[PDB]
């Protein structure tokens, strides 16, 4: 039954502007 | 300090290649090294890398950035950095004020330069010789002999052994208006200069007395 078959770049690097 | 950007970059890459997290002071040093040679992009990249490795910026880093941007006249970067400082809450010492002064001076914004000068005079801190040097330079650049001579006679009354910068700026501004009499009367006291040797050497060489091979 139901038991069958076992059931960070790009940051701190932005454009300074 | 010596403006050896390449060597600083090599040392930074070497110390990064050995799994060593750089300190804030080292990053400040490499940032100022890149700023000496007008390599603004590399300095900004290093500044951005500071936050990535957790090495937060210090007051020395902001001073180096401000001086580097002021040398090149990039006053937009100067006001961006000032906004960064004000939202960071760090107190503004004389370095921030005079860096802003010289940034606006090199950028040609004389009116905003004197506005920032009087803003600095309003709040606090005592201007050093560098601040008066910057204001004298910006006055001489913007064709103002009267303010220049007033500041010159005011500053030399403090017995400070006036530096090369003031004398050269006065010679420049007097040559702007062809004030040959003023140039000569400054040179007469400049030639002797019993105190220091640098002033004597430069005063003799500008007049052409040191142009010889043995005299150069």
């Amino acid at each position: 039954g139901t038991g069958f078959n076992k059931g960070d770049i790009l940051f701190y690097h932005r454009e300074f502007c | 300090k010596g403006g050896l950007h390449e060597d600083a970059r090599k040392i930074l890459q070497y110390m990064t290649a050995k799994d060593v997290v750089p300190s804030s002071k080292a990053y400040t040093g490499v940032i100022e090294a890149f700023g000496q040679a007008a390599l603004y992009e590399e300095a900004l990249v290093a500044f951005n890398t500071m936050h990535e490795v957790g090495s937060n910026p210090s007051i020395e880093t902001f001073h180096s950035l401000l001086y580097s941007f002021a040398r090149g006249g990039l006053f937009k970067e100067s006001e961006v950095i000032l906004s960064r400082l004000v939202n960071s809450g760090i107190p503004r010492n004389r370095d921030t004020f005079n860096a802003t002064i010289e940034a606006y001076k090199q950028g040609g914004k004389f009116e905003e330069a004197v506005k920032t000068y009087v803003d600095m005079e309003k709040s606090r801190c005592d201007p050093d010789e560098r601040t008066l040097e910057a204001v004298l330079s910006v006055y001489s650049c913007a064709r103002l002999v009267d303010e220049c001579r007033e500041q010159f006679e005011e500053m030399k009354a403090s017995d400070i052994l006036p530096s090369i910068m003031c004398y050269c700026m006065m010679l420049s501004v007097y040559g702007k208006t062809e004030s040959w009499d003023d140039v000569n009367e400054l040179l007469e006291e400049m030639l002797s200069n019993r105190v220091s040797n640098i002033h004597q050497v430069i005063g003799q060489m500008i007049k052409g007395n040191y142009d010889d091979d043995s005299n150069w």
